């Protein structure tokens, strides 16, 4: 059961490169692609993310996309840069200028067919393809515009497969341009229609965690990417190691998505580490309380402001399964109002013996109605500019029409009202 | 959706090409109309000066008439 990984744009390639470095270490794969691990329980499901090449080499089933060579040249030089298939680097020369329209309609449309040729080649060499996972940001131009363009084209060619994304939401606290609410709203509109599951990784939440919790006053993208790669590792553990719960993308979607449009997940992680941090190993009760706390959410939403439709918890490392079950049952009994009563047993728990890194950790995946706070924040920012048609010339100049913006704004407002409807049920 | 994707890029081409077209024609019209205006200003100026020479020839002739009828 193979997954085809695609990473697009600066953010998509930076978080994507970290994800591959992290899991390559976990699976005992070195930068040359050779296996040198101390367990085989690393190679049991290695084929989910890696292909097997000539001299017993494991090659990531990853496709690196960007309209600018810069970020991809940085990857090719980084630690695990040589692990990727050289043919799978697909890049243009004229970037996207943080413009969704350029990535989706003009610059991106010129490069998209060559990317699909690589996607097709990777798919044809799959015994049984489960689907695709895309890493990207929604505030830029390549990952946002060209990424959603790729999703649309892939869906047309593989309508019966799962489309999963790790989508980095933009925030004024960690911003590159004022047009981020435009790019994000346009991308969310695409995501609501063409993805089965999206992990909402909020830069606002990643910033507040680094600043308020870790006390990293003046955090860098590297600091935010430390949390991201750790969360990405946790949420994909069930797909990379032998397990019974959410072992593939489809079963995960069936367990987590009660309504087709409501597929935006709020990840959580514990303990919150800081690059090069100190000594203790968090008890099971401590892991559980933290992963459910607003301060550990990777989306800037207060779960106490909504209700959980479904939840998937994953514990990693050697620990008491009896204690895990007691702690998991306790969080629900102590906060039963924040879990919808009309979805019985909506909190599932998995445990993996192999820890990340750390001695023991816990990853949370929640489909909460509080996620509307993220879409409300973006919608507010989008409307503040769209109301006065600010910066629209950059988009209309690429061929886009104002009607397209009105539809994206409306679809996202509908998404918010749908999340609110199920919160009042 | 593919249909709209093609309509967007073609709309962008049709607008830039049409803008380049109009600018080219308006610039050529301005440079031409300017050439006509400047040349007209010089033509009228020379016409005024020529009318002044025609008047000097008529003065020299008007003296020729008075000298003979003296
Ligand atoms: N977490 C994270 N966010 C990033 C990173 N680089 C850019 N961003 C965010 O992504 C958006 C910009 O998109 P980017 O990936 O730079 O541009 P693209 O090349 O057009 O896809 C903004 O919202 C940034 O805050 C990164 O490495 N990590
Ligand atoms: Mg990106
Ligand atoms: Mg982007």
């Amino acid at each position: 059961r193979e997954i085809v990984h695609i990473q697009a744009g600066q953010c998509g390639n930076q978080i994507g490169a970290k994800f591959w470095e992290v899991i390559s270490d976990e699976h005992g794969i070195d930068p040359t692609g050779s296996y040198h691990g101390d367990s085989d329980l690393q190679l049991e499901r290695i084929n989910v993310y890696y292909n097997e090449a000539t001299g017993n080499k494991y090659v990531p089933r990853a496709i690196l996309v960007d309209l600018e060579p810069g970020t991809m040249d940085s990857v090719r030089s980084g630690p695990f840069g040589q692990i990727f298939r050289p043919d799978n680097f697909v890049f243009g020369q004229s970037g996207a200028g943080n413009n969704w329209a350029k990535g989706h309609y003009t610059e991106g449309a010129e490069l998209v067919d060559s990317v699909l040729d690589v996607v097709r080649k990777e798919s044809e060499s799959c015994d049984c393809l489960q689907g695709f996972q895309l890493t990207h940001s929604l505030g830029g131009g390549t990952g946002s515009g060209m990424g959603t363009l790729l999703i649309s084209k892939i869906r047309e060619e593989y309508p019966d497969r799962i489309m999963n994304t790790f989508s980095v939401m933009p925030s004024p606290k960690v911003s590159d341009t004022v047009v981020e609410p435009y790019n994000a709203t346009l991308s969310v509109h695409q995501l609501v229609e063409n993805t089965d599951e999206t992990y909402c990784i909020d830069n606002e939440a990643l910033y507040d965690i680094c600043f308020r919790t870790l006390k990293l006053t003046t955090p860098t993208y590297g600091d935010l990417n430390h949390l991201v790669s750790a969360t990405m590792s946790g949420v994909t553990t069930c797909l990379r190691f032998p397990g019974q719960l959410n072992a593939d993308l489809r079963k995960l979607a069936v367990n987590m998505v009660p309504f087709p449009r409501l597929h935006f997940f709020m990840p959580g992680f514990a303990p919150l580490t800081s690059r090069g941090s100190q000594y203790r190993a968090l008890t099971v009760p401590e892991l559980t309380q933290q992963m459910f706390d607003s301060k550990n959410m990777m989306a800037a939403c207060d779960p106490r402001h909504g209700r959980y439709l479904t939840v998937a918890a994953i514990f990693r490392g050697r620990m008491s399964m009896k204690e895990v079950d007691e702690q998991m049952l306790n969080v629900q009994n102590k906060n039963s109002s924040y879990f919808v009563e009309w979805i019985p047993n909506n909190v599932k728990t998995a445990v993996c013996d192999i820890p990340p890194g750390l001695k023991m950790s816990a990853t949370f995946i929640g489909n909460s109605t509080a996620i509307q706070e993220l879409f409300k924040r973006i919608s507010e920012q989008f409307t503040a500019m769209f109301r006065r048609k600010a910066f629209l010339h950059w988009y209309t100049g690429e061929g886009m029409d104002e009607m397209e913006f009105t539809e994206a704004e409306s679809n996202m407002n509908d998404l918010v009202s749908e999340y609110q409807q199920y919160q009042d049920a | 959706k593919r249909e709209h994707e093609r309509e967007v890029i073609q709309k962008a081409i049709e607008e830039n090409n049409n803008f380049i077209k109009m600018a080219k024609e308006k610039l050529a019209q301005k440079m031409e109309s300017n050439k006509e205006n400047r040349e007209a200003h010089l033509a009228a100026m020379l016409e005024r000066l020529q009318e002044k020479d025609k008047h000097a020839e008529e003065v020299r002739k008007n003296k020729e008439l008075k000298e003979e009828a003296s």
